[PDB]
């Protein structure tokens, strides 16, 4: 039994055409106090594959530790770690949902909702969720916390279903991304602007951008 | 304090017809007013002509169905790969939920295949182990909703012949497998209605000798 | 949960109703609460419906192996007491049972044993297990003889449920008949009470309570 | 809530986030929290919004009937007022106000009133959520007889600051300026005082 | 308290009510009668909290016995009934509510025939052929659903109640020390004083 | 804990320890039992070169092991103490249980898969 | 509940979702949740269903009551004055959450009140159960300088937000546009985007069906 | 100790072509234990039907109220009340009783007599109308009623196959209830003729 | 359970244990012999804990029948009381303890004096000349410090055993079902089959 | 508690008042919440005393057990010891922990561990109860590569500020001088910082 103390907000993400794009704010929050900034949420595992945390930062920076270990294991007597047998999305997902729920069956959860972002070895996109309790689904998109009630609204008018996907770009998908952003900091009372950005590419590989500030705001006032 | 279970909402219905069975369930999954997948499948192919749901709580029913999986290629592995009856399967998933007796799955399973004398079956369990087959089993968070209505157009409960002073029931006969899909089409339609953790779209999966087969419908997304 | 067992001039008889609930919810109309651990041996059951189901057909099983060890079918006293035994290991952890344990044997004759989750063990001629109890009793008692026939007595087991069925929320379905003898236990059929109900009213002239 | 109100030369300021608070989420962004209760007699509110909404509407009734007997009521009066509401009624209210107003006589004065329903006049007042963070800023920054300038600058620093730090917090900046020219409504979007 | 049965036949209402009055583990007295008469024709039997029971029974007795006096004349059972349970679904909302469980037995003159109406604590009445409050009706009411006929006479009632009484005896943990039985028809009511 | 296997096979495929067990109880005073129409007589030889002996409180050759069940023996007195309380800790247990005391067939394979199992288990003769 | 509220050049328009819930089961499919306090002043109203139309009733009768009085049409801000100290007076006891808004001599006005009394002023609001989804929309589409039609536009895409990601929200939206100089106009089932599809079966039973012990004929005259 | 499900009970009306239906079963128990399978819960003021299930002792008080009522209404108005007025007058009387309610789903049912309209209605313990085309259900076994008439319900039918429909609608749905059931009652309803008739059912 | 009491008299101790057992609002069983034999000259009663009670009996009653047979010899009732204490003072501190109340009767042939012991759940152990467990107690205890004499026949104390059982048949709650009376002496454990 | 950790030009300073507490009374008034866990590693301490005392001394022991096997350990490796034991304990522990040390090859390193036992590599570090009161003004006045005399004052203002808010603190200021030249104590007294 536990009480999250560090917590990270809403991971938001999305399938398009060619691969997955995932963003988190970096904040870490202290119940009300805005406690620290310079915090990535977002965490690659090898050139294919981006996990997104939110809930307990101290879980958080456990859970970093376990997939850079998962890592240095993989490479072990394995000639083919950077090639047939380099770690996919979906080896990672598993790894950790089997660690959840054995967390949350043991009584003593990791407090954290996660989301798993890549591109299989066969050019598939992967987006799966799972959390504190160990529960697993997927979908065109996913989203924790606030994002669940904002920005997943938001997201799904671009991909409402799975044949949407192919007919969304990298363009158009990153726009809706960045919106939903802002409509976040808008509304989130433990958002921050700044935050990180994420896109698994098929064809392009990785991008993992880093520093990007809300923008483009408004701020109005009727009359009464 | 931490509460180790939750509520995925959702509902599934098991239907035995003579010669075949089904095991519907739609595709939604969902926690408190928010809706997760509009398409997350909880009714599975387990091999042998088995195939199984586990609705309530989706960990403790995608670890219950993976432990039944894995113990059907166990069965496989210690009895000369002999295939793994319905009623032997039903006994086993009993012992799985009551080995967690006082720390239950919190999930209504239920199972459908063909028995060994190749007809319909149907079983359902409580989440602690308790089985009974049937020819009917709705399951889930409409199953209120859905039971009686199968009650009433499987088993023919309520009706009596016409002219006969209620004296004579309507008797007792199977149901074609296009008639069945259509009670199970019409039972989900009519949940979506009614309760809101239902909806999205349906999944049915038919067995017969032959193997299992599987049919998609959309259902209503509000 | 209505379940009796009464003992008899003609052995025993033993009458069950077949309804399951979760709080007001009908959960089922057609469960089977009687279990047939051997030719000679019967177990009822009452509570909680993975409880008595698991652990009643893993007494059934312990029963199997003493025959096999000794030889020799096990006594009613002896497979009642490994059930007693097994809940009074788990008494605190939960479990809800109230069964009945009935059977045959040379050295014992016609036996019954009533054995509950809190550690319970009874030998008795009479017992009425289940929240339909009372109502089973009310008419049990108010009938019961010992030289009754063994027409008259698989009447009244089946009469004693049919009243419960009727009056306790929680009982219904349909009713169980057995019959125990020194050649072993036999089966008298499932009574569904949507029929038997209008049956007895109408041939008895019984149940004036409700509009005909 | 961030909210606070200074005094200076020329009379006094009033300053406020724009932020509204259901839990973690933000059910206005564009409040307005910097409320007339009497001509040149403002007030900063914090807590409750229903409690301090319903004290205000009181107490601008008050001062509407006051004024149509005695004339101008002072703001000490109008602090008197809001304290009598807010200590009577401790039990069932969550309000932490700030008063603020400007005499020609008395020029700019400022009283706070805390949660138990307490009177105190000061210099300058800090108060809500938010206020916590800034305590160490104020006090060290804080000067009497400051030019309207400076004071919207020190209020500006201070709230961005709190707003920085209290998640309760956020939105725009607004103040209210309160001196013998009249009134003056000002507002500061985030890409200003963000940066600062 | 604890006991209370009624029986309408033919051509009578019987009432048996217990007759020990327990107060921790002590039985205070084995001789209560828990029935007020509350006019010619009416009987009104009753159990509950201790206390309650007999200033409600006689609070309504009074009530009856002055509207006797007033118009000269006798309330029939229904119109009695009606006015005890509005008492009591007045009391359910009260600061203190009456927890009194009744039943009322009477012989209406006007239709010649017998009434027996069960009421509880929440104002919920019923018109029956036979009827208990507490745990009593957990045994009696399969038993009367077996034994009981409508056109049976005054003493086929009370073979019927003897039945009734044998199984509490055997079957209710407390002993509740007998009853006492009363019996309303067209002349009256009396009691029976060798049950 | 002690885990040497001491019963183990030879070549020849015997088992020397539990053999050499044998001659111990060959080496014991001589046990007769014969069993009539009605009864069962048990006789036991007690050896004369212990005079001053003294016979009331000497441990008897046969014991008690139930109130319808007695148990001789020939070989350690030792090692049958040890038997015997098994048997009759064995025999109270079976009262318990199955509410019926002890078959002597029963007493009997008790005692003899006690007397087995030392003959696999490791550290022990 | 979704509601929201609009402003736009030259008026308002508020909508709504038509579901109504208990629990986890919709009791009504196309319920009325916009109420009108005076001819061009309505509110929409998310909370407890009785509450909403109990307090929308009474503040509406003592507005027509005062408007009578002054020979004035009636204002909002009387509305939301009469709204806001009833609910304080029951300290949220009255679970009213409404969204109040009109047009009256003074120009168009749009605001929201809380259970507990508090008020907000708005060009857009959102209030229920949808809120967050239908917020995220009007955040990410609304603009200064509304057109009537671009407006009614925003308001349903929000309702919309709320009906498929809410799961207490959904069916139908209603709407609801108040233009000065103009008469309000109640666009009832604006949109329906749920319309139940056809059954697979019919299940009218032969005549007979129903075992009956008797008949009488009832007498309702005098 | 939830005062909504201690006696049990339900109430299904719905509405065909040019007429109505309304239905009720006949429990009266107290949690476990039946007490009475003779207790209605349908009760009629002129030609407007009212149905109420719940706490027993406040569907009988509310039934003595609504009678009070419209005769009052009848003397003062010269004239019968309306379903639609009733429905209102129902909805008042409820939500007087705000914060201290009677525990009950009451529902309207009836044929205005003017215009000829069939009209059902539903309320909360607390007074919320729900008013619908097709059907309205109430009481512990509502969850059941609503999957029986989302299924079984088509518009537009005949008084005889209205009959079928929310009779099977009923008895299903009681026989998935432990606290409903115990017979049944089914009101027909035309312009200008009532039936009422009594179901067999499964008396457990 | 409920009911255990015991009399030691000049030659004997005489135990009286109810009959009935009671599980919610039904009589189960009206003939329940609670007691066990632990040696043919000592008996021990129990009252308790459902299950509890005859499992911890019957441990008891296996234990001292193994020491017989081990030793060829029966313990003295002293030595049973203080091997029953020593177990119920473990039980105490347990996970789960054994609540049971039991009385020891058991004849010393030693000394040939009769033994009473009274031993609650706790392991408080006492010797008395009338003993009683439960509420019994309550009522018997002051009739027997008035009735009582230390050199009573068996006969006398079976008619003092009569006036306890009368007084609690008239005041306490529940129905007991009468008692199942034994007598330990000098020839063993006897049962008295007309009480 | 009111304690930081300041990074500068030369090296790291730490800094904490000297109060400890059991309710509103204080158990000693003269506390070093500055712990010495390697020659040039240190720690302050807030929260639980008996637990950051058992937690230090634990460090202390592992590093004194690494230097005799690897040599100096870095400040960073001391951080995880700190992290190791904060995050496995954390249901049991009430330890908030600010790591600072000097290395040649990185300078001066400030490592804060707040109460989930999670770490945070900052430039600067504050925490204890009395923070909350200045993060509003360390914000304002940090920057980085700072002199010593420009660091100790902002410690010295900071903690000043700290102390005059939070009523769990106060006494004397303590700081301790990590660089290069070796370890160097300072010592604040109220007639002194009060004033500023
Ligand atoms: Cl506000
Ligand atoms: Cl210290
Ligand atoms: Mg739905
Ligand atoms: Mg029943
Ligand atoms: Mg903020
Ligand atoms: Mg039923």
């Amino acid at each position: 039994t536990q009480q999250p103390i560090v917590t990270g907000t809403s991971v938001i993400s999305m399938k398009y055409d060619n691969g997955v794009i995932i963003a988190a704010d970096n904040l870490g929050s202290y119940g009300s106090l805005l406690r620290f900034n310079g915090v990535e949420r977002l965490i690659p595992v090898g050139d294919n594959t981006v996990v997104g945390i939110s809930g307990d930062i101290s879980d958080m920076q456990h859970i970093e530790r376990l997939l850079k270990d998962l890592v240095t294991e993989n490479a072990y007597d394995n000639p083919l770690a950077d090639a047939e047998e380099a770690l996919e999305p979906s080896y990672i997902f598993e790894y950790l949902a089997t660690v959840m729920y054995q967390r949350r069956s043991k009584m003593n959860p990791l407090w954290n909702a996660i989301i798993v972002a890549g591109v299989q070895s066969n050019g598939d996109q992967f987006l799966r969720y799972v959390n504190l309790l160990g529960v697993t689904y997927s979908s065109p998109t996913l989203a924790t916390g606030f994002g669940a009630h904002m920005a997943n609204p938001l997201l799904r008018k671009v991909v409402d279903r799975e044949s949407d996907i192919p007919k969304t770009t990298v363009q158009v998908a990153e726009e809706a991304i960045v919106n939903a952003m802002r409509v976040l900091y808008y509304r989130d009372a433990r958002s921050s602007r700044n935050f990180s950005l994420a896109i698994i590419d098929k064809n392009t590989g990785l991008t993992f951008k880093k520093n990007l500030q809300v923008e483009n705001m408004k701020w109005d006032f009727a009359k009464d | 304090q931490f509460n180790p279970y939750g509520d995925n909402g959702g509902t599934i219905l098991g239907i035995a017809g003579e010669d075949f069975a089904v095991l519907a369930g739609d595709t939604r999954n969902i926690t408190d007013y928010s809706i997760n997948s509009r398409y997350e499948p909880k009714v599975f192919d387990c091999g042998d002509n088995i195939v199984m749901s586990a609705n309530g709580f989706a960990a403790d029913g995608d670890a219950l169905v993976k432990r039944f999986k894995n113990s059907v290629k166990w069965y496989h592995f210690d009895h000369n790969d002999k295939k793994l009856s319905i009623n032997s399967a039903a006994r086993n998933i009993q012992h799985l939920l009551y080995g967690k007796r006082f720390f239950p799955y919190y999930v209504h399973t239920i199972i459908a295949g063909l028995d060994e004398d190749g007809k319909g079956a149907v079983y359902s369990f409580d989440p602690v182990g308790s089985y009974e087959r049937e020819q009917c089993r709705a399951g889930g968070a409409a199953a209120s909703l859905i039971m009686p209505f199968l009650d009433n157009q499987v088993n023919f409960k309520n009706q009596y012949e016409p002219g006969t002073n209620g004296k004579v029931k309507k008797p007792l006969k199977y149901l074609s497998v296009e008639e069945v899909i259509k009670l199970v089409r019409d039972s989900f339609t009519s949940a979506t209605e009614r309760h809101i953790q239902v909806g999205d779209g349906l999944e049915i999966l038919i067995v017969t000798k032959d193997g299992v087969r599987k049919e998609f419908y959309e259902l209503k997304r509000d | 949960t209505t379940t009796l067992a009464f003992r008899f001039q003609g052995g025993i008889i033993v009458a069950v109703d077949s309804r399951a609930t979760a709080g007001n919810w009908v959960a089922s109309q057609t469960v089977k609460k009687v279990i047939e651990i051997n030719p000679f041996l019967l177990g009822t059951m009452a509570g909680g419906a993975a409880d008595c189901q698991f652990w009643e057909t893993w007494l059934g099983s312990q029963c199997r192996l003493h025959e096999l060890r000794e030889k020799e079918r096990i006594s009613v006293a002896a497979a009642s007491k490994i059930l007693s035994n097994l809940v009074y290991q788990y008494k605190g952890a939960g479990l809800s049972m109230g069964t009945m344990i009935c059977g045959y044997t040379r050295k014992e004759g016609p036996t019954i044993y009533y054995v509950d989750s809190d550690g319970t063990r009874l030998k008795g001629d009479i017992f009425c297990v289940g929240s339909g109890q009372t109502f089973a009793y009310g008419v049990l008692d108010s009938n019961y003889k010992w030289d009754l026939s063994v027409e008259d007595a698989l009447y009244l087991g089946k009469r004693s449920i049919l009243a419960a069925a009727h009056r306790d929320a929680y009982s219904g379905g349909s009713v169980n008949l057995y019959h125990v003898t020194e050649d072993g236990w036999i089966y008298h059929g499932n009574h569904d009470v949507g029929e038997l109900f209008w049956k007895v009213k109408e041939e008895e002239g019984s149940f004036n309570n409700v509009i005909g | 809530t961030s909210i606070m109100a200074v005094t200076f030369k020329d009379g006094v300021i009033l300053g406020a986030d724009s932020r509204t608070t259901t839990g973690a989420y933000i059910a206005n962004r564009v409040t307005d929290k910097l409320t007339r209760v009497h001509d040149k007699i403002w007030c900063c509110r914090s807590g409750s919004a229903a409690d301090t909404q319903a004290i205000a509407d009181i107490v601008q009734y008050h001062l509407e009937l006051y004024t149509s007997q005695y004339g101008t009521p002072s703001t000490e009066t109008a602090a008197s007022v809001f304290k009598e509401l807010c200590y009577e009624n401790k039990d069932n209210l969550t309000a932490g106000i700030i008063v603020a107003g400007y005499d020609d006589k008395n020029k700019g004065e400022v009283y706070t009133i805390p949660l138990g329903g307490s009177v105190h006049k000061l210099p300058y007042a800090i108060a809500g959520s938010g206020s916590t963070f800034i305590y160490g800023y104020c006090d060290k920054n804080f000067r009497e007889n400051m030019s309207k300038e400076e004071t919207v600058d020190f209020i500006k620093h201070s709230l961005s600051q709190a707003i920085k730090w209290d998640g309760s917090s956020g939105g725009v900046i607004r103040m209210v300026v309160l001196t013998a020219a009249g009134v003056e409504r000002l507002i500061f979007y985030p890409d200003e005082y963000e940066q600062l | 308290m604890d006991i209370i049965l009624g029986i309408r036949v033919q051509d009578s209402v019987i009432l048996a009510s217990s007759k020990a009055v327990t107060r921790g583990i002590s039985v205070l007295k084995d001789s209560d009668d828990k029935t007020r008469q509350l006019s010619p024709h009416t009987l009104m039997s009753f159990a509950g909290e201790a206390g309650d029971t007999v200033q409600f029974a006689e609070y309504i007795q009074a009530n009856i016995q002055l509207y006797s006096i007033r118009e000269d004349y006798e309330l029939s059972p229904q119109a009695v009934s009606s006015f005890v349970r509005q008492e009591l679904a007045k009391s359910i909302r009260s600061r203190r509510p009456y927890q009194v469980n009744v039943l009322i037995g009477g012989y209406d003159k006007k239709k010649n025939k017998p009434e027996l109406y069960q009421i509880d604590y929440l104002g919920t009445k019923v018109e029956l052929p036979y009827g208990a409050h507490g745990y009593s009706g957990f045994y009696t009411f399969s038993l009367l659903d077996h034994h009981y006929r409508p056109d049976m006479t005054t003493e086929e009632g009370l073979d019927l109640l003897k039945l009734c009484v044998q199984e509490l005896e055997k079957r209710m943990p407390m002993d509740f020390k007998g009853v006492i039985v009363k019996i309303v028809d067209k002349d009256g009511i009396r009691q029976v004083d060798d049950f | 804990g002690y885990d040497r296997a001491l019963s183990i096979f030879s070549p020849d495929g015997h088992i020397f320890q539990v053999e050499y067990a044998l001659e111990a109880v060959k080496r014991g005073t001589c046990a007769v039992g014969v069993k009539g129409k009605n009864c069962v007589v048990l006789g036991c030889e007690r050896r004369s070169t212990l005079k001053l002996q003294d016979t009331r409180i000497t441990p008897s050759k046969v014991s008690k092991i139930d109130s319808h069940v007695v148990l001789s023996f020939s070989g350690l007195n030792a090692d049958s103490r040890i038997l015997i309380e098994k048997a009759r800790v064995e025999a109270q247990s079976h009262r318990l249980t199955l509410e019926d005391p002890v078959t002597v067939e029963y007493l009997t394979r008790y005692v003899a898969g006690v007397q087995q199992r030392y003959t696999q288990s490791g550290g022990v003769r | 509940t979704t509601i929201v509220g609009v402003k736009f050049n030259n008026g308002v328009v508020i909508a709504a979702d038509t579901r109504s819930t208990q629990g986890p089961i919709v009791a009504d499919k196309n319920c009325a949740k916009l109420h009108r306090i005076s001819p061009k002043i309505w509110c929409a109203g998310a909370g407890t269903a009785a509450d909403t139309e109990a307090v929308t009733q009474l503040i509406g009768s003592n507005i027509e009551l005062h408007s009578l009085y002054t020979s004035r049409e009636p204002r909002v801000v009387s509305a939301l004055q009469m709204l806001k100290q009833h609910l304080f007076k029951y300290q949220g006891h009255i679970g009213a959450y409404l969204i109040v808004a009109g047009v009256d001599p003074t120009g168009s006005h749009l605001f929201s009140i809380h259970a507990h009394g508090s008020t907000d002023v708005g060009y857009y609001l959102s209030l229920g159960s949808g809120s967050l989804a239908a917020m995220a929309v009007l955040e990410s589409h609304w603009k200064q300088d509304l057109t009537k039609e671009e407006a009614i536009k925003l308001a349903s895409d929000a309702i919309q937000a709320g009906i498929w990601n809410d799961l207490g929200s959904g069916s139908n939206v209603d709407v609801c546009v108040m233009e000065i100089g103009k008469d309000a106009e109640y666009l009832r089932n604006y949109l329906t985007p749920n319309v139940r599809e056809e059954k697979q079966k019919s299940y009218k039973f032969p005549r007979g069906t129903t075992a009956v012990l008797k008949e009488s004929i009832v007498n309702i005259c005098d | 100790s939830d005062p909504s499900s201690i006696n049990g009970g339900i109430v299904v009306a719905m509405t065909g072509k040019d007429c109505v239906a309304i239905a009720c079963d006949l429990r009266l128990g107290s949690q476990s234990l039946g007490v009475s399978n003779k207790f209605e819960k349908i009760f009629h003021y002129g030609h407007v039907f009212l149905g109420i299930t719940g706490l027993a002792t406040d569907v009988t008080t509310l039934n003595e109220m609504f009678r009070y009522k419209t005769n009052l209404y009848k003397l003062k108005e010269e004239r019968a009340i309306e379903p639609e007025t009733f429905t209102q007058l129902v909805s008042s009387s409820l939500y007087e009783r705000r914060f201290g309610p009677y525990f009950v789903g009451p529902v309207v049912a009836g044929i205005n007599s003017k215009s000829g309209k069939p009209f059902i209605a539903g309320f909360d313990l607390i007074g919320c109308i729900d008013e619908a085309k097709d059907f309205i259900v109430s009481g512990t076994a509502s969850d059941q009623l609503f999957g029986m008439c989302e299924s079984l319900y088509e518009p537009n039918l005949e008084p005889e196959d209205l009959f079928e429909t929310i009779s099977q609608a009923l008895l299903n749905a009681a026989d998935r209830d432990a606290l409903s059931g115990w017979g049944a009652v089914v009101y027909i309803i035309k312009k200008d003729e009532v039936v009422k008739r009594y179901l067999k059912m499964r008396q457990d």
